């Protein structure tokens, strides 16, 4: 599986997601995106299975963006998470479930502090200050519980992600070609494009 | 459990000629060990200078033939008794295949006639719909008997010009319907003593512009 | 997992006017991947000569067997063994491990050094012998071989001829066969002489 | 999707130079148990086909009513019912054989093998086949089951190609049709020594002949056979 | 495959029919299931032919041999050697036999060994997949001491019936009489059997 | 199987083999593996043969649909994510495809969309795609440069093919190459692989290790 | 595979087809399926053939010597004997599935064994997939008392059903007559009635067609 | 489960042990497998419980309909709804049924439908697990045109024996006597049936 | 699987092997040599299942070097592989075979040649100017058949050999930790220490 983890430090929520897609034998991608924004002050990170993984965020999307317009408003991370479980929650007993599983995290403007939610395929959904899914936490826990603070910078918690970013590449199996980064704060959603070296 | 298929042998081929095609196929019929008929046509003629055969399972290439044969009678219907072309007639089989792509029509159609511009032309088709315009074309059991041949008497593949030390390619000179069917039958008997599903009876179905002619020939019957 | 299907490689044998003709592809590959295009199937012991087609390993193996046998053969005896009699060892040799088989499929060919009536036999993975006097045929091709053969021979070939005709079966042969090519061998085998030659072909 | 309980055996028959003959034994068996002796097998249509049915006899049975309706409706609204337009062996199996075929198509076949022996309105002999899974075919003798393997090979012996029809006799045909199901009775487990012969010749028109039985049954020789080797008494 | 053994007042009587099948098939219809173990000892056979035969083959010699060194042996005898085979190698066989022998202190005595190995020593016996119909039949009309007449006919109605019922069963009926005047042959035909 | 098709200065350049099998027995030789959607798109073959030929022949009409119904040419983004949505409606019923669309608009500029029944839809600059992919990419990787000449591309494509149709069993025949520009694509022939391995060995030096 | 024995007046006759098969493919046009365990004694098998070829070989041997050892002529009972004890000890792994006869001292004999091991007798037995094609026709012809010249007929007729009637058979016909009084004589292709008809063409390739590369001559000797 | 349904000359006798079980348990011994589906016609239960007391319920009702529109329903048609019920729903069933019913015109008559939904009309009729061993006695000694007495206990030895090799039939014999005169309910203990 | 590739160059046989140690879940060693010198002039690599493989090597070893003691004399390349093969094509109809495969190289002293052996878990044994076991094939191949040439140099060889580990570094979905290459030449077996960088 891919590498979905996010962490949340005062100001801001930085997710990164691994850059690489692989179909059966060969490295199709080593720049892929995981991630959509919903809201321009929400952005999810998803991983699972080929085609519900896109299908299922898009899908999400959209509804997001319908409802800023019907509202002239923008709901909140929570409310935009819960939304999220609800429709995972459904999907678990239907026909086809999508096998996909998010983080989101967001600035939530009204309280003005920043939220990172875990929902996998279930529609299991928990609230954290740092958190990935399938094995990225495996390798990563560890780390996050001893380094982490709640009064992080964004530069304190970049750098905390990205010892956790050397352990995976230096315990787990696959090559996951890297990560992009990207940081939910006050002032919009922005791309760290230097986690190749910061 | 009920197995909703079956096989009932048999061997079709189809050549196209520059100024003809030629669809020939065996005649025998059986289940397993037993001959169910020594004389049961598999190649028809489906109106409109169109000869085609679905070979497999019998039930389906019956059903195929049948809903083909009729798809004829409504196009003419529907479009002012327009001629069907080869290649329109190709198009429409695919879209009866692959209609039953999920319960397939377990055959292996094949049909011929002439193109609009009145050089041969053979078609074939996978049992889900993928088809392509062919050259020749054997299908059915004894397909990887016959197919070699004819890459080699046919398309004189791997055959170069004496002296050459293999660098010039024999001459691609094109066969008569005539020469066409000394292959034809000779890949039938061939066919016949190596496989035992083939055999009994050969029947060739010529398309020319003058319209559609039959041929038969025996073969073994044991 | 059918052993005989993992490396691929046909073999062919026919008989002609006072000749015996037995050729090969030289494939050898691992399911789609082409390994190596230098396995000769054919191998002789004397005036004899064995083509095995079948799991690599086994052709291998057996091939370092007849010998050791053939070369026993020859000290106790004081003369080399015989097509006739090569293939009857051979039978007798695979029926010894008629419950755990090596996957081949040998092809005997060669001309009785004294009788000077060609030879060639062929069998299946357990000694179940087939001796015919037009053709014998092995490998993943099998079907194809059987189909140029029975079309292309005809009794009574002069070397010169054979070696056409076996050509023409063995490479069109194989040109519908994913698992062979790459190239072939044919040895043209007459009483006093042997010529061997490689083909020209594709090789994909 | 279905398994057979109560069957029936084959269904042989052949075409002579003026009709055709079919005969089945009348045997229900459950299994291995010979259980119903009374069932017949050839349903008459009309006074020019016969319909030869084996397999499942529930679904026989299902086939019979299917039948009489078809009779039935073809007299409604048909002042021709019983000349021009009346039911042709051709008809009858065409109904059949697309039943057969949609039945197989939805997986709920009627699991059986049918004969539909017949003569044309115009004198033209009918033979044809059909089973379970909607695969039909022709030929001078036609049989079911062990029939196939069995009876085909003698009938075939009167009988090999097309041209050997107009050479051949209802009594050469009927001989041979019921030496046959002398064989069967002989090799074949479930078979029965009574049987049903119907003839359809396009002159005399149906013979239904009902409770004919075996005869002629060599079985003195099983008195010389003692031990499976080397035993002497 | 249908088979019994009645012991009457001057002895024993052994019937089968004549079927053997594979499948619908009637590979042999001229069969011939009473076998001889012995002079006085025969054995009617159920199941599989190949291990049967075997079986039988094997008593047979057991007991050429015991005669060779103590003289004729005993139908108890017999049986033990039978039940001794088919119980110790059960896991793979395939036979369910009748044993019935003659013996001028004993008269005639029958047993049987189905298929778990076991012996039962009984007055008649029936086996065979024709028998299952018989039970009901063969318990009815059953009188001890009976004539060799009588006998003759209770194993040709018995059995008749059996064939009728029973597809695995038919071709002709075959019996062996052991009392003290001998050993009779008997064959009964189907033109017979068939309508009783 | 081996399709590739990879982006650069002059367009696209797609090349395929042409090989089908049943087993271990070559069914043809002369299969067209790539389906011309209409005369600007492209699409690739790989997969199920009838999978891709209908669906792909299907997309094909929507496109047209489109361009009645809003008189401007359909991106290739939108072509793909048709046949994309399409295919993952049939998620779960066995569909076997893999396919890149390919297409050069104004708008967008070359582009290439590897879709597949798996719903899996990707932009991409070079993809090869078959059993006899690995070989392809091993060629394209080392000489692939976007300042490529269109000969020289057509080049590289036709031997990227050459390389897998030599060491893989199931691909091989003939390649097709076609090179797709803004005002459509190009069709640059069907290549004999016989003839096409003795003349680049030659030529090339490569593949010593093979005799002739 | 069809294999008759018939017993008749005063000897035994056995016959048999030609026809190996691999699968579906004809190996063998013209292989032999009758064997001889003794002079006077043959067998015909159907099943796997290195199987029946095998356990004939063996027990043929083994026959040899106890001929020897005891200065007497092998007897039918004993080679029957002989492979259902050994068939058996192998629980139908061994698929051979024979009908061996032969006359010796005690007369003539014609018995059957099916690879499990049991064995039957009878006047006359069939086995291979022919096996039903070739019964038909004893159990409509046989009569008691047969001359050397009806049971030649009658087994040579049985194969014919199974060669015309079964996919399994085909080619010719082989027989062995084993006549008390008598040398036994096999009849190797006593009938011959599947010839393939002459080719339409001649396939004979033009020398120097075929491309070489290299060209060498091998050594045999030392 | 044995039961069976013997015509005779004053019309119908249809009778069955009863006994229940569940594997080797006997849930029931005193069940009652003689339906009546109308006032003269009765039907045997065999297969499963819950399929055949259903069934009997529909065509009961069916029957009762049939009565108020059309008049009293011939046997024939009762049972044309059994196997419509049985034939139409194969997949979902285990049940064997014999219909019996008593008319003025057609005197008595017996249809069996067996498992896979076909219909057939004879004499008198068994089935049930217990009637595998009773079919040789039944077929020897079942004369057509019988007196109810002789009709009694023909079917009174049938059933017994039935019981006595069938585990699964056990208990009392119940009977119904159906002819012109009425309907009359025959019940038997082991205490008589046992030794006979 | 792990990496396998040998290319044989004009005057010498260059062997590289991954140098990763997987174990379910982690990599447990980054570091692993998987060849054996068979004798001074003959190299073994191996790759396959966990014990099988290393005590499969040492067993060959051992044997190779008491012939040499025996016998006071190398096997050459081709007589040690010979062995090898009949080694493996024993024990694929033992109980328990070994699943292994191994490539051969070495310089033999009579023929002043460098010879490269392939032999799989089968026993199916083949020589060639470069080969390789698993799917690193699949990767390389299609290079090593464009650039190879006989008459290369050691040096010509190792750039060869590093573009082929470059492919398998770009395309192939597990991290293998880099390789570890050897020489056998004329003058012995060494380990080029630079091919990190080179
Ligand atoms: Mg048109
Ligand atoms: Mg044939
Ligand atoms: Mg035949
Ligand atoms: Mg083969
Ligand atoms: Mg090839
Ligand atoms: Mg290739
Ligand atoms: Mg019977
Ligand atoms: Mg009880």
């Amino acid at each position: 599986m891919d590498i979905i983890l996010g962490i949340r430090v005062q100001d801001s929520v930085i997710l990164a997601s691994s850059k690489a897609v692989t179909r059966g034998i060969s490295v199709l991608k080593d720049s892929d995106d995981k991630t959509r924004q919903l809201s321009p002050h929400t952005l999810m990170s998803f991983a699972g299975e080929a085609g519900d993984t896109v299908q299922f965020a898009e899908y999400i999307q959209a509804n997001i963006q319908l409802y800023s317009i019907r509202e002239d408003y923008e709901l909140s991370p929570q409310a935009v998470s819960s939304f999220v479980r609800q429709e995972l929650a459904k999907s678990i007993r239907s026909r086809r479930p999508y096998q996909v599983n998010v983080l989101i995290g967001g600035y939530d403007k009204k309280k003005n502090k920043p939220e990172l939610y875990q929902i996998d395929y279930l529609g299991t959904k928990v609230e954290l200050p740092y958190g990935a899914h399938g094995y990225s936490g495996f390798y990563t826990f560890s780390l996050l519980d001893h380094h982490y603070r709640p009064d992080m910078t964004t530069e304190e918690g970049l750098d905390l992600l990205k010892l956790c970013v050397q352990e995976l590449e230096k315990r787990m199996p696959m090559d996951f070609k890297g990560v992009i980064v990207k940081i939910v704060d006050k002032d919009g959603i922005r791309q760290v494009d230097d986690f190749q070296a910061q | 459990q009920f197995n909703p298929y079956g096989d009932n042998g048999g061997t079709i081929l189809g050549i196209a000629g520059e100024d003809f095609a030629v669809l020939a196929g065996d005649t025998r019929n059986i289940t397993d060990y037993s001959i169910n008929s020594r004389y049961e046509p598999k190649v028809f003629d489906c109106g409109d200078n169109i000869v085609m055969s679905a070979n497999g399972f019998a039930a389906d290439g019956d059903a195929l033939v049948k809903r083909f044969k009729n798809s004829v009678k409504w196009y003419h219907f529907d479009h002012n008794d327009k001629k069907l072309s080869i290649n329109s007639a190709a198009r429409n089989i695919q879209h009866l295949l692959y209609g039953k792509r999920f319960f397939p029509y377990y055959v292996h159609t094949i049909i011929a006639g002439l193109d609009e511009d009145g050089k041969g032309a053979v078609y074939s088709f996978d049992p889900v719909g993928s088809y392509e315009r062919e050259q020749c074309r054997a299908g059915g059991a004894a397909a990887s008997l016959i197919m070699p041949f004819l890459d080699n008497q046919v398309n004189f593949k791997n055959q170069y010009e004496p002296g050459t030390n293999g660098k010039v390619k024999k001459p691609l000179k094109y066969l008569s319907v005539e020469e066409v069917i000394k292959l034809v039958r000779d890949s039938f008997t061939s066919a016949t003593e190596r496989h035992i599903q083939v055999g009994d009876g050969l029947e060739i179905l010529i398309v020319t512009k003058d319209g559609v002619r039959k041929e038969f020939y025996e073969l073994k019957r044991d | 997992s059918d052993p005989s299907s993992i490396n691929g490689g046909i073999v062919v044998a026919m008989t002609g006017k006072d000749c015996v003709a037995i050729a090969c592809d030289l494939r050898l590959g691992s399911q789609s991947l082409g390994v190596s295009n230098k396995f000769e199937k054919i191998f002789h012991y004397g005036h004899v000569f064995l083509g095995i087609t079948g799991l690599a390993t086994d052709v291998t193996t057996l091939n370092e067997m007849f010998r050791y046998k053939t070369n026993l053969y020859k000290l106790k005896e004081e003369r080399a063994i015989e097509p006739e009699t090569f293939t009857q060892l051979v039978s007798s040799s695979l029926y010894e491990r008629r419950f755990g088989p090596y996957f081949v499929g040998p092809v005997v060919a060669g001309i009785n050094s004294k009788s000077g009536k060609p030879f060639i036999a062929g069998f299946d993975l357990i000694g179940c012998i087939d001796e015919a006097k037009d053709f014998i045929v092995s490998g993943t091709a099998s079907d194809q071989l059987f189909g140029m053969c029975e079309s292309l021979y005809e009794p009574n070939l002069e070397p010169e001829d054979l070696f056409e005709t076996i050509s023409q079966a063995l490479l069109n042969a194989a040109d519908r066969d994913a698992l062979s090519g790459w190239g072939a061998v044919v040895y043209i085998i007459k009483k006093d002489e042997v010529v061997k030659r490689y083909l020209k072909m594709r090789q994909d | 999707t279905q398994q057979p309980i109560v069957t029936g055996t084959s269904v042989i028959s052949m075409k002579y130079d003026n009709g055709v003959i079919i005969a089945a034994d009348n045997l229900g068996s459950y299994g291995s148990l010979l259980r119903f002796n009374g069932v017949e097998r050839l349903i008459p249509v009309g006074d020019n086909t016969v319909v030869g049915i084996s397999g499942d006899i529930s679904d026989m049975q299902h086939i019979e009513r299917l039948l009489k309706d078809l009779v039935t409706e073809n007299a409604y609204d048909n002042p021709l019912a019983d000349a021009e337009e009346a039911l042709e062996p051709s008809y009858i199996f065409e109904y059949l054989a697309t039943v057969m075929y949609q039945r197989r198509s939805k997986m709920n076949p009627l699991w059986n093998a049918i004969i539909v022996a017949g003569v044309q309105s115009n004198g033209d002999q009918f033979l044809r086949y059909v089973n379970l899974l909607g695969v039909t075919y022709s030929s001078p003798t036609l049989a079911t089951g062990f029939g196939a393997h069995m009876a085909n090979p003698l009938l075939r012996k009167v009988v090999d190609r097309e041209s050997d029809i107009p050479k051949t006799t209802v009594q050469v045909a009927e001989e041979a049709i019921v030496n046959a199901m002398r064989v069967l009775y002989y090799r074949d487990a479930r078979s029965s020594r009574n049987f049903s012969l119907a003839i359809i010749d396009k002159n005399t028109g149906l013979t239904f002949k009902k409770n004919l039985q075996v005869e002629n049954m060599k079985w003195d020789f099983a008195k010389d056979i003692k031990g499976y080797g080397t035993q002497k008494i | 495959t249908s088979i019994m053994a009645v012991t009457f007042k001057d002895g024993v009587i052994l019937g089968a029919d004549s079927r053997t099948t594979t499948g619908a098939y009637i590979a042999n219809r001229v069969t011939d299931k009473l076998t001889r173990v012995h002079d006085k000892i025969w054995c009617c056979r159920s199941g599989s032919a190949a291990d049967t035969q075997a079986i039988a083959d094997i008593v047979q010699y057991h007991l050429e041999l015991y005669t060779s060194q103590y003289g004729t042996p005993s139908t108890e005898t017999a049986a033990s050697v039978f039940k001794e085979l088919c119980y110790e190698n059960k896991d793979n066989l395939t036979a369910g036999i009748i044993v019935a022998g003659y013996d001028d202190k004993n008269k005639g005595e029958v047993y049987t060994i189905p298929l778990g190995g076991s012996v039962h020593k009984l007055p008649y016996a029936i086996a065979g997949s024709g028998s299952t119909f018989i039970y009901g039949y063969c318990d009815k009309n059953f009188r001890e001491n009976m004539s060799k007449e009588e006998t003759v006919d209770f194993i040709k109605h018995s059995l008749s019936q059996a064939i009728k019922w029973d597809g695995s069963s038919g071709g002709v009926i075959r019996m062996v009489v052991l009392t003290a005047a001998g050993v009779e042959r008997l064959i009964f035909y189907p033109d017979e059997y068939e309508q009783l | 199987t081996t399709t590739l098709a990879f982006r650069f200065q002059g367009g696209i350049i797609v090349a395929v083999d042409s090989r089908a099998t049943a087993g271990n027995w070559v069914a043809s030789q002369t299969v067209k593996k790539v389906i011309e959607i209409n005369p600007f798109l492209l699409g690739t073959m790989a997969g199920g043969a009838a999978d891709c030929q209908f669906w792909e022949t299907w997309l094909g009409s929507q496109c047209r649909l489109h361009e009645l119904r809003e008189k401007e040419r359909i991106s290739v983004a939108a072509a793909s994510k048709i046949l994309s949505n399409l295919v993952y409606q049939y998620k779960g019923a066995g569909l076997s495809m893999g396919t890149m669309i390919c297409g050069y608009t104004r708008k967008e500029g070359p582009t290439i969309y590897y879709v597949d029944s798996d719903g899996t839809r990707l932009k991409g600059d070079i993809f090869c795609v078959g059993s006899g992919q690995t070989f392809a990419y091993g060629v394209l990787d080392s000489n692939y440069k976007w300042d490529l000449s269109v000969e020289d591309a057509l080049y590289l494509g036709k031997r990227s093919i050459l390389a897998a149709a030599h060491r893989d069993a199931y691909s091989g025949g003939s390649v097709n190459l076609y090179h797709v520009t803004e005002d459509g694509w190009i069709y640059h022939g069907n290549h004999d692989v016989g003839e096409l391995f003795w003349k680049v060995k030659e030529e090339e030096g490569s593949f010593n290790n093979v005799i002739g | 595979t069809t294999i008759v024995g018939v017993k008749f007046n005063n000897g035994v006759v056995i016959a048999a087809d030609t026809r190996s098969t691999q699968g579906p493919i004809v190996a063998d046009k013209n292989c032999a399926k009758l064997h001889r365990i003794s002079p006077k004694i043959w067998c015909a098998g159907a099943g796997t053939a290195a199987d029946t070829e095998a356990v004939t070989q063996l027990i043929g041997s083994n026959i040899e010597l106890h001929s020897l050892y005891t200065s007497r002529e092998p007897r039918v009972v004993s080679a029957l004997q002989m492979l259902k004890q050994h068939l058996f000890k192998y629980q139908g792994h061994i698929g051979a599935y024979l009908i061996v006869a032969g006359v010796d001292p005690t007369g003539s004999h014609l018995f059957s064994i099916h690879a499990h091991g049991s064995t039957d007798v009878g006047y006359y037995l069939s086995l291979g997939s022919g096996s039903l094609a070739a019964m038909a026709v004893l159990e409509s012809h046989w009569k008691q008392d047969l001359t050397k010249e009806e049971a030649i007929k009658l087994a040579s007729d049985a194969i014919q059903a199974g060669i015309w009637n079964d996919l399994g058979s085909g080619s010719n016909v082989d027989v062995c007559v084993m006549e008390i009084g008598k040398d036994a004589e096999y009849l190797r292709n006593y009938l011959t009635p599947n010839v393939r008809e002459e080719k339409q063409k001649s396939y004979k390739f033009p020398r120097g067609t075929t491309a070489v590369l290299k060209e060498s001559i091998v050594n045999i000797c030392d």
